[PDB]
C-alpha cells in the first residue's frame, strides 16, 4: 500500500501503421524494431527499480497498445474504461477491459461514441485532491462529469489548443509535493488562469518549447524521481533545485508515434482520500434554435461558436419540417467547463436567436447600481439586435438598443421600463440585468531596412537612457492587438520611456490582455465577444483610476501597470469612438492637447508605435531637432510624419509588434 | 430537367458539410430537397442525409455532381454504376465531356469494381487501361493522352476518398481620368499617323470586364500587335464561349470557386 | 497657436524681417469597377426610396471626400434632400471651406489628383477667418463662404456635428472639443436613421457604428479595406462596403440618382 | 544580347569613346514559424523530402544567407526556381550586390550582366563553383551538397544562365519529377513557380506559402487549412525567424 504498481505493454507488434496525430505524420513504418525494444526495455527496467510493473499481453494489429496510459483511468478499485476517438485504437479496448476485469477492478463504461482516453487525458493531483481532465482533441468535455461521479472525485477541466499536444499528459504533469511541470502554450487563457489559481507560482515549473517538443512533460514521477525522454540543462536545474532526481532514458522511437515515458505507463495504485468526493464544474443547458438551419448554415455557426469559445455540445434532436420550404428546428445540449465560459457561450447564442425550452425559461437576474456610472458585477452586455427580457414572468422590449451597454430595469407610471444604457449613464438605485437568464433577441519595408532601423533606434534609445535624456512614446491599440504589449511594458520597466501618450483603447486592451489574457475577446494564445472588454472598463471605473486598479491588486502587469509602478507620466486623449471612457481619459481635447504639449517639452526622441492620429497630433506640436521614429503598416501616417527630412525623422512600414520584438532583442545584444 | 438522389455521411451539422453541399447545388443553377436526416446519437457519431438534387440540364447536373463528388457525396449502393469510357482519337486531346480530376484521392468503378486512380493531380483526365498486372487508372494531363486510350467521361462511377478530417473543414479617379485623357489623345494621334501600337495584356483584363473594350480597340485600328501569355487567351475565349472566367464572376466583380470544367473544356476544344 | 493669442499682442504679418537658422546639414537634404458600380446601383435605389418615403439619412464624412473631388457631389446630395444630418471632424470642414474659398486643399492638388507639399498658409488663413467670424454659419451669412458641403448644410438647415480630435488645428469654433457632449450630439442625430452613409471617415464611422442599432442600412466607403472590413460585420443584408475612391463612388451615385428620377 | 554574340566579333570594353544623345500579426507569423520549424526538423530527422520554391525577392530582401543555411544543414531536398534568383544569389555572393544594390544598406546593371556572362563562359553554375569563382550562397550550397535544382525559364530572363530550362514543356516535366514524394513544399515568394507547383501537387502534401503579394498566398491556401498554411510577410524576415527557431530546437 506504499507499493506502487504500473501497467505497461511490450512493443512486440509496435510500429507506426497509420496517422492519427501530428507526430505520426511522415513516420509510417519508420520505426526501428530493435531500437524500440531497447528503448522500451530501458524504461521498463528503470521503472522496475522503483516500482512494480505488470504487463498486458501484446496484440498483432493494435500497435498502440504499448501506450497503456490510455487504457483507462484507475482510482482505488474503480476504473473508467477508455473509449477511443479513432477506430485504429478502438480495437485495443477489449484487451484493456480484459486486463482490468482479470485484476478485479470495477469497470465503468461510457456511452458509445463519447470519447475519453484514460490517464493520458486525465491526470490526478499527486496528493489525490482532484483530477485534472483534458479536452479539445481526444476526450470529450461531456465525459468529465462521468469521471467525477464514477471515480468520486473533484474534476477540473483544461482545454488543449495545440494539436501536437493532443493529450493532457503531453503538456501537463502533476508532481510530488504540489509541484506542476507543464507547458502553458498548450492551453487556452481560461485554462492557464485555472492552473494559476490552483498552483502557487513557486510550485509551477513552466517549460520552454524546446523542452516541450521533446516530451519533457510526459514524465513518470515515482517519488522524488522523475523519468523522461530528455531534459535541457535548464530544466534539470529547476527540477533538481526543488529536490527531484532526474533520470533520462531515450524514447525517440515512441515519440515517432506521439508518446513517451508517461504514455507507456499506467499507474494503477493511486492515492485515495476519504474526504475526497465527486465534484463537477462542467455545466450544461439545453437550447432550441429554429429556422432554415441546413440552408442558412445557422446551426453550423452556432456549434462552431460553442466550440471556439471553449465549450461542447450534443445535438439532442433535429427535425426537418415536412414541406420543402418549411423551417427546421434543433434542440442542442450546450456544455461548458465553468459558469464563466457558459455565460460567454450563452451570450453569443442569444444573438443567433437561441431560446430556452419553456420548462427552463426563467426571469432575468437583477442587481442594483450603487455608484453612478458603474454597473454591478456580471452585468449582461447588450448587442445591436432587438432584445426582450423576462421580468416577473413577462417578456418586455428593451428600448434604445445599442451594443456595449447595460440593460437597466426601472419602474414607471405605466409599468416596467427596460432600457439599454451606456455604463457612464447608469444611476445609483437602478436595477441592472446580470448573468444570462431571461434574455432573448428577435432576429512594406525589406528585411535589410527594418533591421537597419532597429539597429539605429536601439543604439539611440540606449544612448539617450544612459545620458538621462527624455524619450516620449505614443502608442495605439494595434501594439496590444498585434502582440507587442509585453515588449512595450519591458521598455517602460527598464527605463527607456519617460512619458506615454495614447488614447482610451490602448489602456483598455492592455489591462484586458493582462487581467484575462484577451484583447477584444481574442485569446493571445492564438472575432470574439465584448464581455471581457466591458468588464475591464467597468472595473476600472468602479475603482476610479488605473492607479487604484494597480493599488487594489487587480492590475498586476502590463503597459499601464509599469507606468504606474515606475511613475512614468501618461496621458490618455479621448476620441469620438471611446468606450466608457476610463476615468483617466481626458475628454476635454483642449486640455488633452495642452497636456500632450507639456509632456513633449525637452523630448529628444519620439517613438510613435502605430498611434495614427495621436502621431499626427504629436508631430504638429514638435519642433525640428527632435528625433522622430514612426512605425506603422498604414504606410501613410509614416510618409506624412517622415516629411521633416531624413536626418531627424525615420520611418518603417512594418508590424509594430515585430518591430518592438526586434528592438528589445537588439537592446539585449548591446547588453 | 434532371434529378438524382445523393447520400452524404459524416458530422453533418457541425462541420457545415451539408450546408456547403446545398450552397454549391443552388449557386451552380440547381435545386434540392432534403429527403431525410439521420442524427448521430453523440457529438462524435456520424449523421447521414439523403438529398434529391435537380438540375435544368445534363450539363449543369454534371457540374453539380463534380462539386459534390469532392465533398464525398455517393450513390445509394443500388444506384452505383460503372464510369463511362470514351477513346482518345487524337494525340493530346481528350474525348468530349471528359471528367476533370481534382487534387483529392479518387476511385473509379470499372466493370463493377472500384479502382484507385494513380498519379493524382488537378486538371487532368483519368485514363483507364487493362495491363498484365490488372486494371490501371491514371491521372494524365491532356497533352500526354495517346490515341487509343480510354478516358472517363460524364460523372458516373467516381468517388473521392478524402479522410474524415479532410472533407470537414492607389491612383485617384481624377488622376486616372487625366492620364486616360493624355493616352487617348496620344493614341488617336499615332493611329491617324499610321504608327504602331503594341499591347501586352494579362487575364485581369478579362476579369475586370476590360475584354469588350480591348476587343473594340483592336477592331477599330488602335492595336497592331498583341503580346501575352497562355492565360489571357484561355480566359478571353472562356468568357466569350461560356460566359465564365476561371476564378472570377465577371458580371458581379467578385471571386468565385470552382469553374475548372469550363476552363479545361476550352483548352481541350 | 491661434486660440492662445490675446487682444493687444503684436503679431508678425507679411514676410519681411524673418529668417530661418537651420544648420547646414539640415537645409541640404480592392473593389473592382463592376462591383462598385453594382453596389452604387443598390445604394442609389435604397437612397431614393428612403427620401421619397421621408426617412432619415445620415452621412459621416472625412477630408478624403474633398481631396478626391467628391465635395461637389456630396454638396449636391445635401442640396437635393438626401442628407438629413452630417457628422464629421474639424478637418473635413476646414478642407471643404478651403477648397471652396481658395481652390486648394492642404496636402492635395484636387484638380490633378496628386499629393502636394506646402499649402499651410491657405489652411491656417481659413481657420483664422472662421474663428474671426465666430462660426461657419456667420461665414456663410457674411458671404465669404459661398459654396461647398458646409455651405449647403447652412443654407438648407441640415444639422451637423464636428467632433474634435487630438490632432485638430484651431479648432473651428463649431468643433465640439468636449467629447462626452460630442458623443451625445452624435447619438441624438442618429435617432431615427434608416441609412448611414460612411464616406471614408475612419474613427467617426466606428463611433457611429458603435452607437447604431440593427435595422439601419450601413454603407461604408473607404480606400482602406481595413476599416471597410470592420464596419461590414452586420451581415450583407444590413451592411455594404466597397474599397474604392470615395469621389469615384460619389460621382457614380449622383449619376445613378439622375437616371432614377428622370 | 550576350547570347547572340558570335566568335570573331569585336566588342566594346571599358568606358572610353561612348556617348549618348539625350499583413499577418506578430502572433500569426510567430505561430506559423513555430509550426513550420518543428515540421522541418521533424521531416529532416525522419529522412523525408522537402521541396523549396524560391523567387528573387528572397535574395533582394536579404534572405539568401538564411536559405543557403537551410540547404547546407540538410532541410531542403530540391530547389525549384527561375533564372533571376540564381543570378542575384551569385551576384550577392561574388560582389555583395543584387541589382547593383549594396546589401550593406536603384543602381547599375553591370554587376548583374557580368555574373551572367561569367557563368555562361564557364558553361554552368557547377563549373563556376568548381573553378572557384562561386564560393558561397544558395546555388553554391546546392552544388556542394548535391541538392537537385531546376531553373525554369521565363519571358523576362536575362541571358539566360546555361542551367536555365527554356523549353517549358521540359521544365514542367522536371518540376513534376522533383515533386514526387515531397512531404512539404516551402514556397518562398516565388509567384508563378508557386502556382505552377500547386497545380502539380496532389492533396496530402503540406504546403507553406510565404509572400507579401497577399494573393499567391490566398490562391494557394485554398486547399484547406489542415495541409496548406499561408503567411503574408517579408520572406527574409520569415526565413530569419525560421532559422532562429530551428536553432532553439537545437
Amino acid at each position: 500500500t506504499s507499493r506502487i504498481r504500473f501497467l505497461m505493454c511490450p512493443p512486440d507488434h509496435y510500429d507506426v501503421d497509420y496517422v492519427i496525430n501530428p507526430w505520426m505524420e511522415g513516420n509510417i513504418h519508420k520505426s526501428s524494431r530493435d531500437r524500440a525494444v531497447e528503448q522500451w526495455q530501458g524504461l521498463y527496467q528503470i521503472l522496475k527499480e522503483h516500482a512494480i510493473v505488470d504487463l498486458v499481453t501484446p496484440q498483432k494489429g493494435w500497435p498502440d497498445l504499448v501506450f497503456t496510459a490510455n487504457a483507462g483511468l484507475v482510482l482505488g478499485d474503480n476504473v473508467v474504461l477508455s473509449r477511443f476517438l479513432h477506430k485504429e485504437r478502438q480495437g485495443e479496448e477489449p484487451y484493456f477491459k480484459e486486463w482490468f476485469e482479470g485484476n478485479g477492478y470495477t469497470v465503468y463504461e461510457l456511452p458509445k461514441d463519447l470519447p475519453f482516453e484514460g490517464a493520458g487525458d486525465a491526470l490526478l493531483d499527486r496528493e489525490g485532491r482532484w483530477l485534472w481532465a483534458g479536452y479539445g482533441f481526444r476526450s470529450e468535455l461531456d465525459s468529465h462529469p462521468y469521471l467525477a461521479k464514477w471515480l468520486d472525485i473533484e474534476v477540473l477541466s483544461l482545454r488543449l489548443i495545440d494539436e501536437r499536444f493532443y493529450h493532457l499528459d503531453t503538456c501537463f504533469c502533476p508532481l510530488a509535493n504540489g509541484y506542476l511541470l507543464y507547458y502553458p502554450g498548450a492551453f487556452d487563457s481560461y485554462s492557464n488562469r485555472l492552473i494559476e489559481m490552483r498552483v502557487a507560482p513557486e510550485k509551477r515549473i513552466a517549460i520552454a518549447e524546446a523542452d516541450a517538443v521533446n516530451f519533457a512533460c510526459n514524465t513518470v514521477n515515482v517519488e522524488s524521481i522523475v523519468i523522461m525522454n530528455k531534459a535541457s540543462d535548464a530544466l534539470k536545474q529547476s527540477l533538481t533545485g526543488v529536490g527531484f532526481q532526474v533520470l533520462e532514458t531515450p524514447l525517440t522511437e515512441f515519440l515517432k508515434a506521439g508518446g513517451a515515458a508517461k504514455c507507456l505507463t499506467l499507474r494503477v495504485t493511486e492515492p485515495v482520500r476519504d474526504e475526497v468526493h465527486a465534484n463537477v464544474y462542467v455545466e450544461s443547458r439545453i437550447i432550441r434554435i429554429e429556422g432554415h438551419l441546413l440552408d442558412s448554415g445557422l446551426i453550423n455557426r452556432a456549434l462552431d461558436m460553442i466550440v471556439d469559445t471553449g465549450g461542447s455540445f450534443q445535438v439532442l434532436n433535429f427535425n426537418l419540417g415536412e414541406q420543402r420550404q418549411s423551417t427546421s428546428a434543433a434542440e442542442v445540449k450546450v456544455s461548458a467547463p465553468s459558469h464563466e465560459v457558459m455565460e460567454e457561450i450563452i451570450s453569443l447564442l442569444i444573438d443567433l436567436g437561441a431560446v430556452d425550452l419553456p420548462q427552463d425559461e426563467r426571469d432575468a437576474k437583477l442587481e442594483p447600481v450603487i455608484q453612478d456610472g458603474v454597473a454591478p458585477d456580471d452585468f449582461y452586455v447588450s448587442t445591436i439586435y432587438p432584445t426582450e427580457v423576462r421580468i416577473n414572468g413577462q417578456w418586455i422590449k428593451v428600448e434604445n438598443q445599442r451594443m456595449d451597454g447595460a440593460i437597466a430595469i426601472t419602474q414607471t407610471p405605466n409599468g416596467l421600463l427596460a432600457q439599454c444604457k451606456i455604463l457612464r449613464d447608469l444611476k445609483a438605485g437602478e436595477q441592472v440585468i446580470v448573468d444570462v437568464l431571461g434574455i432573448r433577441t428577435i432576429r512594406v519595408s525589406s528585411e535589410r531596412r527594418v533591421e537597419l532601423v532597429v539597429e539605429q533606434v536601439a543604439w539611440e534609445l540606449r544612448k539617450i537612457r544612459d545620458a538621462g535624456g527624455k524619450v516620449v512614446v505614443t502608442a495605439g491599440p494595434v501594439v496590444i492587438h498585434t502582440g507587442g504589449g509585453e515588449h512595450l511594458s519591458r521598455l517602460i520597466r527598464e527605463g527607456y520611456v519617460q512619458a506615454l501618450l495614447g488614447g482610451n483603447a490602448i489602456a483598455v486592451h492592455d489591462i484586458e490582455q493582462n487581467m484575462m489574457g484577451t484583447s477584444l475577446g481574442v485569446d493571445m494564445k492564438r472575432r470574439g465577444g465584448h464581455r471581457h472588454h466591458l468588464k475591464v472598463i467597468n472595473t476600472i471605473r468602479r475603482h476610479g483610476s488605473i492607479a487604484k486598479g494597480v493599488e487594489s491588486g487587480i492590475i498586476r502587469s502590463g503597459v499601464m501597470y509599469e507606468c504606474v509602478r515606475n511613475q512614468i507620466p501618461f496621458v490618455l486623449a479621448g476620441s469620438i469612438r471611446d468606450d466608457g471612457p476610463l476615468p483617466d481619459t481626458q475628454m476635454d481635447l483642449i486640455k488633452a492637447q495642452e497636456e500632450y504639449a507639456k509632456h513633449l517639452e525637452g523630448a529628444e526622441m519620439i517613438l510613435m508605435l502605430s498611434s495614427m492620429l495621436h502621431s499626427i497630433g504629436v508631430g504638429n506640436m514638435t519642433p525640428a531637432g527632435v528625433k522622430m521614429v514612426c512605425v506603422d503598416i498604414n504606410p501613410a501616417v509614416v510618409t506624412k510624419l517622415s516629411d521633416r527630412g531624413s536626418i531627424e525623422s525615420v520611418g518603417v512600414v512594418t508590424d509594430v509588434g515585430l518591430f518592438l520584438s526586434l528592438l528589445t532583442q537588439q537592446l539585449d545584444k548591446l547588453t | 430537367v434532371e434529378s438524382r438522389i445523393i447520400r452524404i455521411e459524416g458530422h453533418l451539422l457541425d462541420s457545415g458539410l451539408i450546408n456547403r453541399a446545398l450552397d454549391m447545388i443552388v449557386d451552380t443553377g440547381g435545386s434540392f430537397q432534403v429527403l431525410n436526416f439521420n442524427l448521430g446519437e453523440q457529438r462524435q457519431s456520424t449523421s447521414a442525409a439523403e438529398v434529391k438534387v435537380s438540375a435544368p440540364s445534363h450539363e449543369v447536373m454534371e457540374e453539380i455532381i463534380s462539386l459534390l463528388i469532392d465533398l464525398g457525396a455517393v450513390d445509394l449502393p443500388q444506384d452505383e454504376r460503372d464510369a463511362k469510357l470514351e477513346p482518345v482519337i487524337q494525340d493530346g486531346v481528350a474525348p468530349d465531356d471528359f471528367y476533370v480530376s481534382t487534387i483529392y484521392p479518387t476511385e473509379v468503378r470499372i466493370n463493377g469494381q472500384w479502382i484507385k486512380v494513380e498519379n493524382q493531380r488537378m486538371d487532368g483526365a483519368i485514363a483507364i487501361t487493362q495491363t498484365p498486372n490488372g486494371l490501371l487508372a491514371q491521372c494524365k494531363i491532356l497533352r500526354d493522352l495517346k490515341a487509343g486510350e480510354q478516358v472517363i467521361v460524364d460523372v458516373l462511377g467516381i468517388r473521392t476518398i478524402r479522410k474524415t478530417e479532410s472533407r470537414e473543414q492607389v491612383s485617384s479617379e481624377r488622376r486616372v481620368e487625366l492620364v486616360v485623357e493624355q493616352v487617348a489623345w496620344e493614341l488617336r494621334k499615332i493611329r491617324d499617323a499610321g504608327g504602331k501600337v503594341v499591347v501586352t495584356a494579362g487575364p485581369v483584363v478579362i476579369h475586370t470586364g476590360g475584354g469588350e473594350h480591348l476587343s473594340r480597340l483592336i477592331r477599330e485600328g488602335y492595336v497592331q500587335a498583341l503580346l501575352g501569355g497562355n492565360a489571357i487567351a484561355v480566359h478571353d475565349i472562356e468568357q466569350n464561349m461560356m460566359g465564365t472566367s476561371l476564378g472570377v464572376d465577371m458580371k458581379r466583380g467578385v471571386a468565385v470557386r470552382g469553374g475548372h470544367r469550363h476552363h479545361l473544356k476550352v483548352i481541350n476544344t | 497657436i491661434l486660440r492662445d493669442l490675446k487682444a493687444g499682442e503684436q503679431v508678425i504679418v507679411d514676410v519681411l524681417g524673418i529668417r530661418t537658422i537651420r544648420k547646414t546639414e539640415s537645409r541640404e537634404q480592392v473593389s473592382s469597377e463592376r462591383r462598385v458600380e453594382l453596389v452604387v446601383e443598390q445604394v442609389a435605389w435604397e437612397l431614393r426610396k428612403i427620401r421619397d418615403a421621408g426617412g432619415k439619412v445620415v452621412v459621416t464624412a472625412g477630408p478624403v471626400v474633398i481631396h478626391t473631388g467628391g465635395g461637389e457631389h456630396l454638396s449636391r446630395l445635401i442640396r437635393e434632400g438626401y442628407v438629413q444630418a452630417l457628422l464629421g471632424g474639424n478637418a473635413i470642414a476646414v478642407h471643404d471651406i478651403e477648397q471652396n474659398m481658395m481652390g486648394t486643399s492642404l496636402g492635395v492638388d484636387m484638380k490633378r489628383g496628386v499629393a502636394v507639399r506646402g499649402g499651410h498658409r491657405h489652411h491656417l488663413k481659413v481657420i483664422n477667418t472662421i474663428r474671426r467670424h465666430g462660426s461657419i454659419a456667420k461665414g456663410v451669412e457674411s458671404g465669404i463662404i459661398r459654396s461647398g458641403v458646409m455651405y449647403e448644410c447652412v443654407r438648407n438647415q441640415i444639422p451637423f456635428v464636428l467632433a474634435g480630435s487630438i490632432r485638430d488645428d484651431g479648432p473651428l469654433p463649431d468643433t465640439q472639443m468636449d467629447l462626452i457632449k460630442a458623443q451625445e450630439e452624435y447619438a441624438k442625430h442618429l435617432e431615427g436613421a434608416e441609412m448611414i452613409l460612411m464616406l471614408s471617415s475612419m474613427l467617426h464611422s466606428i463611433g457611429v457604428g458603435n452607437m447604431t442599432p440593427a435595422g439601419v442600412k450601413m454603407v461604408c466607403v473607404d480606400i482602406n479595406p481595413a476599416v471597410v472590413t470592420k464596419l461590414s460585420d452586420r451581415g450583407s443584408i444590413e451592411s455594404v462596403g466597397v474599397v474604392t475612391d470615395v469621389g469615384l463612388f460619389l460621382s457614380l451615385l449622383t449619376q445613378q440618382l439622375d437616371k432614377l428620377t428622370s
